[PDB]
Protein backbone atom coordinates (compact mmCIF):
# COMPACT_ATOMS: atom_id res chain seq x y z
CA UNK A 1 0.00 0.00 0.00
CA UNK A 2 1.13 3.16 -0.93
CA UNK A 3 -0.03 4.66 2.49
CA UNK A 4 -0.30 8.39 3.57
CA UNK B 1 11.22 -10.36 -22.25
CA UNK B 2 8.43 -11.40 -19.29
CA UNK B 3 5.91 -11.48 -21.07
CA UNK B 4 5.80 -13.13 -24.52
CA UNK B 5 2.46 -12.06 -25.95
CA UNK B 6 1.12 -8.47 -26.51
CA UNK B 7 -2.27 -8.98 -25.42
CA UNK B 8 -4.68 -6.82 -27.16
CA UNK B 9 -8.26 -6.95 -24.41
CA UNK B 10 -10.67 -7.81 -27.69
CA UNK B 11 -8.12 -11.25 -28.70
CA UNK B 12 -10.53 -14.11 -28.77
CA UNK B 13 -10.58 -16.62 -25.80
CA UNK B 14 -8.60 -19.88 -26.07
CA UNK B 15 -9.00 -21.24 -22.85
CA UNK B 16 -5.78 -21.30 -22.01
CA UNK B 17 -3.79 -18.10 -21.47
CA UNK B 18 -6.99 -15.56 -22.75
CA UNK B 19 -9.85 -17.31 -21.20
CA UNK B 20 -13.00 -16.26 -18.96
CA UNK B 21 -11.95 -17.28 -15.22
CA UNK B 22 -13.85 -16.99 -11.82
CA UNK B 23 -11.78 -16.99 -8.28
CA UNK B 24 -12.67 -18.78 -5.51
CA UNK B 25 -14.16 -16.01 -3.58
CA UNK B 26 -16.98 -18.76 -1.79
CA UNK B 27 -19.43 -16.69 -3.63
CA UNK B 28 -21.12 -16.50 -6.82
CA UNK B 29 -19.97 -14.06 -9.41
CA UNK B 30 -20.03 -13.83 -13.40
CA UNK B 31 -16.92 -15.19 -15.16
CA UNK B 32 -14.69 -12.27 -16.26
CA UNK B 33 -12.19 -12.30 -18.90
CA UNK B 34 -8.52 -12.77 -17.90
CA UNK B 35 -5.05 -13.21 -19.57
CA UNK B 36 -1.93 -15.25 -18.44
CA UNK B 37 1.05 -12.84 -19.31
CA UNK B 38 3.65 -15.24 -17.30
CA UNK B 39 3.94 -18.95 -16.01
CA UNK B 40 1.72 -18.74 -12.26
CA UNK B 41 0.83 -14.55 -12.86
CA UNK B 42 -2.49 -13.18 -14.14
CA UNK B 43 -4.12 -10.23 -15.03
CA UNK B 44 -7.79 -9.30 -14.50
CA UNK B 45 -9.11 -5.65 -16.41
CA UNK B 46 -11.68 -5.73 -14.17
CA UNK B 47 -12.29 -3.31 -11.04
CA UNK B 48 -12.34 -5.76 -8.10
CA UNK B 49 -15.93 -6.22 -6.83
CA UNK B 50 -14.68 -10.13 -6.51
CA UNK B 51 -11.96 -10.71 -3.77
CA UNK B 52 -14.25 -9.05 -1.19
CA UNK B 53 -18.11 -9.71 -1.13
CA UNK B 54 -18.24 -6.37 0.90
CA UNK B 55 -16.42 -4.05 -1.32
CA UNK B 56 -18.58 -4.76 -4.55
CA UNK B 57 -19.91 -0.90 -4.51
CA UNK B 58 -17.78 1.38 -7.09
CA UNK B 59 -20.00 4.34 -5.68
CA UNK B 60 -19.40 6.67 -2.74
CA UNK B 61 -22.50 5.83 -0.55
CA UNK B 62 -21.97 9.41 1.10
CA UNK B 63 -19.50 12.18 0.32
CA UNK B 64 -18.22 12.91 3.47
CA UNK B 65 -17.27 9.54 5.34
CA UNK B 66 -14.06 8.31 3.71
CA UNK B 67 -10.33 9.32 4.01
CA UNK B 68 -8.99 12.58 2.64
CA UNK B 69 -6.62 9.92 0.56
CA UNK B 70 -9.14 8.20 -1.44
CA UNK B 71 -10.19 8.62 -5.17
CA UNK B 72 -13.60 7.25 -6.79
CA UNK B 73 -14.71 7.13 -10.44
CA UNK B 74 -17.44 4.15 -10.34
CA UNK B 75 -16.83 4.48 -14.46
CA UNK B 76 -13.38 3.71 -14.41
CA UNK B 77 -12.03 0.77 -16.46
CA UNK B 78 -15.81 -0.05 -17.29
CA UNK B 79 -15.59 0.05 -21.25
CA UNK B 80 -13.26 -2.46 -23.56
CA UNK B 81 -10.84 0.25 -24.59
CA UNK B 82 -10.13 0.98 -21.04
CA UNK B 83 -9.33 -2.71 -20.26
CA UNK B 84 -7.12 -3.00 -23.30
CA UNK B 85 -5.07 0.20 -22.24
CA UNK B 86 -4.85 -1.37 -18.06
CA UNK B 87 -3.49 -4.64 -20.00
CA UNK B 88 -0.90 -2.78 -21.97
CA UNK B 89 0.08 -0.59 -18.74
CA UNK B 90 0.32 -3.22 -16.95
CA UNK B 91 2.37 -4.94 -19.18
CA UNK B 92 4.46 -2.59 -19.97
CA UNK B 93 5.34 -1.60 -16.26
CA UNK B 94 5.98 -5.85 -15.72
CA UNK B 95 8.66 -5.60 -18.44
CA UNK B 96 9.90 -2.30 -17.16
CA UNK B 97 10.57 -4.21 -13.73
CA UNK B 98 12.35 -7.34 -15.42
CA UNK B 99 14.07 -4.86 -17.63
CA UNK B 100 16.81 -4.51 -13.89
CA UNK B 101 18.56 -7.24 -12.06
CA UNK B 102 16.70 -6.45 -9.30
CA UNK B 103 13.09 -6.79 -11.12
CA UNK B 104 14.42 -9.90 -12.56
CA UNK B 105 15.60 -11.54 -9.45
CA UNK B 106 12.37 -10.10 -7.74
CA UNK B 107 9.96 -11.41 -10.40
CA UNK B 108 11.89 -15.27 -10.60
CA UNK B 109 11.38 -15.32 -6.63
CA UNK B 110 7.93 -14.62 -7.47
CA UNK B 111 7.76 -17.58 -9.94
CA UNK B 112 9.00 -20.00 -7.14
CA UNK B 113 7.13 -18.55 -5.11
CA UNK B 114 4.22 -21.21 -5.08
CA UNK B 115 1.55 -21.30 -2.29
CA UNK B 116 2.71 -24.49 0.17
CA UNK B 117 0.15 -27.45 -0.83
CA UNK B 118 -0.79 -27.41 2.92
CA UNK B 119 -4.49 -28.34 2.82
CA UNK B 120 -4.38 -31.77 3.69
CA UNK B 121 -5.79 -32.93 7.62
CA UNK B 122 -3.68 -36.81 6.91
CA UNK B 123 0.49 -35.65 7.43
CA UNK B 124 0.79 -38.61 5.35
CA UNK B 125 -0.69 -36.61 2.30
CA UNK B 126 0.32 -33.69 0.23
CA UNK B 127 -2.77 -31.44 -0.81
CA UNK B 128 -2.72 -28.09 -2.40
CA UNK B 129 -4.92 -25.46 -0.56
CA UNK B 130 -7.93 -24.72 -3.45
CA UNK B 131 -8.13 -21.22 -2.74
CA UNK B 132 -4.81 -20.61 -4.47
CA UNK B 133 -6.23 -21.67 -7.70
CA UNK B 134 -8.77 -19.91 -10.51
CA UNK B 135 -11.34 -21.80 -12.00
CA UNK B 136 -10.28 -21.46 -16.05
CA UNK B 137 -13.62 -21.78 -18.70
CA UNK B 138 -11.99 -24.47 -21.42
CA UNK B 139 -12.53 -24.54 -25.05
CA UNK B 140 -15.43 -27.35 -24.17
CA UNK B 141 -16.94 -25.07 -21.88
CA UNK B 142 -15.98 -27.06 -18.94
CA UNK B 143 -14.34 -25.49 -15.81
CA UNK B 144 -11.02 -26.80 -14.67
CA UNK B 145 -8.54 -25.76 -12.10
CA UNK B 146 -5.42 -23.70 -12.11
CA UNK B 147 -2.72 -23.03 -9.38
CA UNK B 148 -1.32 -19.62 -10.03
CA UNK B 149 0.86 -17.33 -7.83
CA UNK B 150 -0.37 -13.82 -8.46
CA UNK B 151 -2.91 -11.82 -10.38
CA UNK B 152 -3.12 -8.21 -11.18
CA UNK B 153 -6.47 -6.82 -10.76
CA UNK B 154 -8.26 -3.87 -10.88
CA UNK B 155 -8.94 -1.18 -7.76
CA UNK B 156 -12.16 -1.45 -5.91
CA UNK B 157 -14.65 1.37 -4.54
CA UNK B 158 -11.41 3.69 -4.20
CA UNK B 159 -9.08 3.91 -7.05
CA UNK B 160 -6.41 4.95 -5.02
CA UNK B 161 -6.03 2.30 -2.72
CA UNK B 162 -4.11 -0.35 -4.14
CA UNK B 163 -3.09 -3.13 -2.34
CA UNK B 164 -2.20 -7.50 -1.82
CA UNK B 165 -5.41 -9.40 -1.43
CA UNK B 166 -5.52 -12.84 -0.76
CA UNK B 167 -7.61 -15.70 0.64
CA UNK B 168 -7.17 -16.78 4.05
CA UNK B 169 -7.55 -20.25 5.37
CA UNK B 170 -9.99 -21.27 8.34
CA UNK B 171 -7.31 -21.86 11.08
CA UNK B 172 -3.28 -21.02 9.17
CA UNK B 173 -2.14 -17.30 8.70
CA UNK B 174 -1.15 -18.37 5.04
CA UNK B 175 0.97 -14.95 4.59
CA UNK B 176 2.64 -15.35 7.98
CA UNK B 177 3.68 -19.04 8.27
CA UNK B 178 5.63 -19.79 5.67
CA UNK B 179 2.77 -21.26 3.29
CA UNK B 180 2.31 -18.38 1.27
CA UNK B 181 -1.00 -17.76 -0.77
CA UNK B 182 -2.28 -16.62 -4.39
CA UNK B 183 -1.81 -12.87 -4.29
CA UNK B 184 -4.56 -10.30 -5.73
CA UNK B 185 -2.77 -6.92 -6.49
CA UNK B 186 -5.23 -4.17 -6.84
CA UNK B 187 -3.55 -1.34 -8.93
CA UNK B 188 -3.78 0.74 -11.91
CA UNK B 189 -1.43 2.23 -14.23
CA UNK B 190 -3.73 4.64 -15.29
CA UNK B 191 -3.22 6.95 -12.07
CA UNK B 192 0.02 8.16 -10.23
CA UNK B 193 0.32 9.75 -7.06
CA UNK B 194 2.60 13.38 -6.73
CA UNK B 195 5.04 14.28 -4.11
CA UNK B 196 7.37 16.97 -3.57
CA UNK B 197 11.10 17.59 -3.82
CA UNK B 198 12.12 18.99 -0.53
CA UNK B 199 11.58 16.46 2.10
CA UNK B 200 10.64 19.02 5.07
CA UNK B 201 7.69 19.81 1.87
CA UNK B 202 6.97 16.17 1.40
CA UNK B 203 6.36 15.31 5.12
CA UNK B 204 4.56 18.05 5.90
CA UNK B 205 0.52 17.76 5.50
CA UNK B 206 -0.44 21.54 5.10
CA UNK B 207 3.03 22.35 1.71
CA UNK B 208 3.05 21.15 -1.88
CA UNK B 209 0.90 20.51 -4.40
CA UNK B 210 3.14 17.51 -5.73
CA UNK B 211 5.13 18.75 -8.60
CA UNK B 212 6.47 15.64 -9.23
CA UNK B 213 5.02 12.22 -10.65
CA UNK B 214 5.85 8.64 -8.66
CA UNK B 215 6.69 6.40 -11.30
CA UNK B 216 3.86 3.69 -11.64
CA UNK B 217 6.81 1.00 -12.29
CA UNK B 218 8.02 1.94 -8.81
CA UNK B 219 4.33 1.52 -7.03
CA UNK B 220 3.91 -1.61 -8.89
CA UNK B 221 7.17 -3.10 -7.74
CA UNK B 222 6.34 -1.84 -4.29
CA UNK B 223 3.18 -3.88 -4.17
CA UNK B 224 5.22 -7.02 -6.05
CA UNK B 225 7.80 -6.89 -2.80
CA UNK B 226 4.75 -6.88 -0.82
CA UNK B 227 3.59 -10.11 -2.73
CA UNK B 228 6.99 -11.78 -2.59
CA UNK B 229 6.70 -11.76 1.53
CA UNK B 230 2.84 -13.01 1.34
CA UNK B 231 3.77 -16.01 -1.31
CA UNK B 232 6.74 -17.10 0.92
CA UNK B 233 4.88 -16.72 4.06
CA UNK B 234 6.92 -13.92 6.16
CA UNK B 235 4.84 -11.02 6.12
CA UNK B 236 4.52 -9.17 9.52
CA UNK B 237 1.85 -8.80 10.97
CA UNK B 238 0.33 -5.59 10.44
CA UNK B 239 -0.47 -5.07 14.35
CA UNK B 240 3.03 -4.83 14.38
CA UNK B 241 3.76 -0.60 14.24
CA UNK B 242 5.63 1.61 15.06
CA UNK B 243 4.04 4.61 17.04
CA UNK B 244 5.71 7.36 14.71
CA UNK B 245 7.90 9.59 16.45
CA UNK B 246 9.96 11.23 14.23
CA UNK B 247 7.55 12.99 12.64
CA UNK B 248 5.80 16.04 14.77
CA UNK B 249 2.34 15.80 12.17
CA UNK B 250 2.72 11.90 12.35
CA UNK B 251 2.84 11.91 16.07
CA UNK B 252 0.03 14.54 17.02
CA UNK B 253 -2.49 12.14 15.53
CA UNK B 254 -1.53 8.96 17.11
CA UNK B 255 -0.33 7.62 13.35
CA UNK B 256 1.18 4.35 13.01
CA UNK B 257 2.83 2.56 10.34
CA UNK B 258 2.69 -1.04 9.83
CA UNK B 259 6.63 -2.68 10.09
CA UNK B 260 5.42 -4.61 6.80
CA UNK B 261 5.53 -1.29 5.06
CA UNK B 262 8.32 -0.03 6.80
CA UNK B 263 10.19 -2.93 5.49
CA UNK B 264 8.89 -2.78 2.00
CA UNK B 265 9.83 0.69 1.38
CA UNK B 266 13.33 -0.39 2.83
CA UNK B 267 16.08 2.62 2.88
CA UNK B 268 16.34 4.27 6.85
CA UNK B 269 12.42 3.16 7.08
CA UNK B 270 13.81 -0.20 7.84
CA UNK B 271 15.81 0.72 10.76
CA UNK B 272 12.70 2.16 12.77
CA UNK B 273 12.07 -1.67 13.61
CA UNK B 274 14.47 -2.32 16.52
CA UNK B 275 16.98 -5.44 16.57
CA UNK B 276 15.39 -7.42 18.86
CA UNK B 277 11.47 -7.37 17.32
CA UNK B 278 13.81 -7.94 13.96
CA UNK B 279 15.62 -11.14 15.07
CA UNK B 280 12.18 -12.14 16.44
CA UNK B 281 10.74 -12.00 13.34
CA UNK B 282 13.36 -14.16 11.80
CA UNK B 283 13.25 -16.76 14.25
CA UNK B 284 9.86 -17.01 13.71
CA UNK B 285 9.66 -17.54 10.18
CA UNK B 286 12.59 -20.14 11.04
CA UNK B 287 10.43 -22.21 12.89
CA UNK B 288 7.76 -22.03 10.27
CA UNK B 289 10.29 -23.02 7.48
CA UNK B 290 11.45 -26.51 9.93
CA UNK B 291 7.61 -27.02 10.17
CA UNK B 292 7.50 -27.29 6.45
CA UNK B 293 10.37 -29.04 6.01
CA UNK B 294 8.82 -31.66 8.71
CA UNK B 295 5.58 -31.53 6.71
CA UNK B 296 7.44 -32.41 3.29
CA UNK B 297 9.11 -35.64 5.21
CA UNK B 298 5.99 -36.95 6.62
CA UNK B 299 4.24 -37.29 3.21
CA UNK B 300 3.98 -40.21 1.89
CA UNK B 301 1.75 -39.68 -1.30
CA UNK B 302 0.59 -36.83 -2.79
CA UNK B 303 -3.22 -35.97 -3.91
CA UNK B 304 -4.29 -35.22 -7.67
CA UNK B 305 -2.63 -35.65 -10.83
CA UNK B 306 -1.66 -32.86 -11.77
CA UNK B 307 2.02 -33.74 -10.69
CA UNK B 308 4.42 -35.89 -9.01
CA UNK B 309 4.88 -36.23 -4.99
CA UNK B 310 8.66 -36.09 -6.42
CA UNK B 311 7.99 -33.09 -8.63
CA UNK B 312 6.19 -31.57 -5.74
CA UNK B 313 8.80 -32.54 -2.99
CA UNK B 314 11.18 -30.44 -4.76
CA UNK B 315 9.36 -27.17 -6.39
CA UNK B 316 8.87 -26.37 -2.64
CA UNK B 317 12.65 -27.92 -1.80
CA UNK B 318 13.47 -25.01 -4.51
CA UNK B 319 11.17 -22.37 -3.16
CA UNK B 320 12.45 -22.38 0.38
CA UNK B 321 16.05 -23.70 -0.63
CA UNK B 322 15.89 -26.64 1.77
CA UNK B 323 18.92 -29.15 2.40
CA UNK B 324 18.39 -32.49 1.12
CA UNK B 325 20.47 -35.41 2.69
CA UNK B 326 20.84 -39.04 1.83
CA UNK B 327 17.34 -40.58 2.16
CA UNK B 328 16.01 -37.37 0.75
CA UNK B 329 15.01 -36.08 4.05
CA UNK B 330 14.53 -32.17 3.84
CA UNK B 331 16.06 -29.62 6.49
CA UNK B 332 16.66 -25.94 7.13
CA UNK B 333 20.55 -24.66 6.90
CA UNK B 334 20.32 -21.72 8.70
CA UNK B 335 22.58 -19.88 6.35
CA UNK B 336 20.12 -20.75 3.71
CA UNK B 337 17.28 -19.29 5.58
CA UNK B 338 18.86 -16.03 6.46
CA UNK B 339 20.25 -15.72 2.81
CA UNK B 340 16.48 -15.99 1.36
CA UNK B 341 14.57 -14.34 4.43
CA UNK B 342 16.97 -11.34 3.48
CA UNK B 343 16.99 -11.54 -0.39
CA UNK B 344 13.39 -11.16 -0.22
CA UNK B 345 12.92 -8.54 2.78
CA UNK B 346 15.69 -6.36 2.41
CA UNK B 347 16.96 -6.46 -0.97
CA UNK B 348 13.50 -6.40 -2.67
CA UNK B 349 12.74 -3.18 -1.27
CA UNK B 350 11.11 0.28 -2.90
CA UNK B 351 14.08 2.13 -2.22
CA UNK B 352 16.34 -0.03 -4.26
CA UNK B 353 14.35 -0.37 -6.67
CA UNK B 354 14.27 3.30 -6.76
CA UNK B 355 18.14 3.12 -7.67
CA UNK B 356 17.72 0.86 -10.27
CA UNK B 357 15.24 2.44 -12.52
CA UNK B 358 17.04 6.45 -11.65
CA UNK B 359 13.58 7.89 -10.84
CA UNK B 360 13.16 10.75 -8.63
CA UNK B 361 11.15 9.33 -5.41
CA UNK B 362 9.40 9.86 -2.10
CA UNK B 363 12.36 9.64 0.39
CA UNK B 364 10.71 7.85 3.27
CA UNK B 365 7.05 6.22 3.55
CA UNK B 366 6.57 8.85 6.71
CA UNK B 367 5.64 11.60 4.46
CA UNK B 368 2.52 12.82 3.39
CA UNK B 369 0.43 12.14 -0.29
CA UNK B 370 -0.13 15.35 -2.41
CA UNK B 371 -2.12 14.73 -5.20
CA UNK B 372 -3.28 12.09 -7.92
CA UNK B 373 -2.92 12.24 -11.39
CA UNK B 374 -4.39 10.86 -14.49
CA UNK B 375 -1.47 9.18 -16.87
CA UNK B 376 -1.43 7.18 -20.01
CA UNK B 377 1.88 5.28 -19.84
CA UNK B 378 0.72 3.08 -23.08
CA UNK B 379 2.27 4.98 -25.87
CA UNK B 380 5.75 4.97 -26.69
CA UNK B 381 6.13 8.90 -26.97
CA UNK B 382 4.90 9.05 -23.56
CA UNK B 383 6.55 6.15 -21.22
CA UNK B 384 9.21 3.35 -22.44
CA UNK B 385 9.86 0.19 -20.35
CA UNK B 386 14.16 1.76 -20.25
CA UNK B 387 13.04 5.51 -19.11
CA UNK B 388 9.60 5.67 -18.06
CA UNK B 389 8.78 9.06 -18.04
CA UNK B 390 12.29 10.57 -18.44
CA UNK B 391 12.63 9.84 -22.12
CA UNK B 392 16.30 9.69 -23.52
CA UNK B 393 17.58 12.23 -26.22
CA UNK B 394 14.26 14.39 -25.84
CA UNK B 395 14.17 17.64 -23.06
CA UNK B 396 12.93 15.28 -20.46
CA UNK B 397 15.95 13.09 -19.91
CA UNK B 398 17.59 14.84 -17.62
CA UNK B 399 16.83 16.04 -14.14
CA UNK B 400 13.77 13.67 -13.45
CA UNK B 401 11.91 16.52 -16.13
CA UNK B 402 9.69 13.48 -17.35
CA UNK B 403 8.22 13.12 -13.78
CA UNK B 404 8.20 16.94 -13.43
CA UNK B 405 4.33 17.23 -14.26
CA UNK B 406 4.65 21.19 -14.44
CA UNK B 407 7.17 20.87 -17.17
CA UNK B 408 5.69 17.35 -18.43
CA UNK B 409 2.37 18.88 -18.50
CA UNK B 410 0.81 16.99 -21.08
CA UNK B 411 1.67 14.45 -19.47
CA UNK B 412 -0.40 14.42 -16.38
CA UNK B 413 -3.98 15.24 -15.25
CA UNK B 414 -4.31 16.40 -11.24
CA UNK B 415 -7.51 14.77 -10.72
CA UNK B 416 -7.26 15.61 -6.44
CA UNK B 417 -5.28 17.72 -4.23
CA UNK B 418 -4.54 15.61 -0.66
CA UNK B 419 -2.72 18.64 0.98
CA UNK B 420 -4.65 20.84 3.53
CA UNK B 421 -7.22 17.70 3.82
CA UNK B 422 -5.28 15.95 6.54
NA1 LIG C 1 -3.85 8.39 4.65
ZN1 LIG D 1 2.76 -0.91 0.97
Amino acid sequence: RYGC
Amino acid sequence: PFVNKQFNYKDPVNGVDIAYIKIPNAGQMQPVKAFKIHNKIWVIPERDTFTNPEEGDLNPPPEAKQVPVSYYDSTYLSTDNEKDNYLKGVTKLFERIYSTDLGRMLLTSIVRGIPFWGGSTIDTELKVIDTNCINVIQPDGSYRSEELNLVIIGPSADIIQFECKSFGHEVLNLTRNGYGSTQYIRFSPDFTFGFEESLEVDTNPLLGAGKFATDPAVTLAHELIHAGHRLYGIAINPNRVFKVNTNAYYEMSGLEVSFEELRTFGGHDAKFIDSLQENEFRLYYYNKFKDIASTLNKAKSIVGTTASLQYMKNVFKEKYLLSEDTSGKFSVDKLKFDKLYKMLTEIYTEDNFVKFFKVLNRKTYLNFDKAVFKINIVPKVNYTIYDGFNLRNTNLAANFNGQNTEINNMNFTKLKNFTGLF
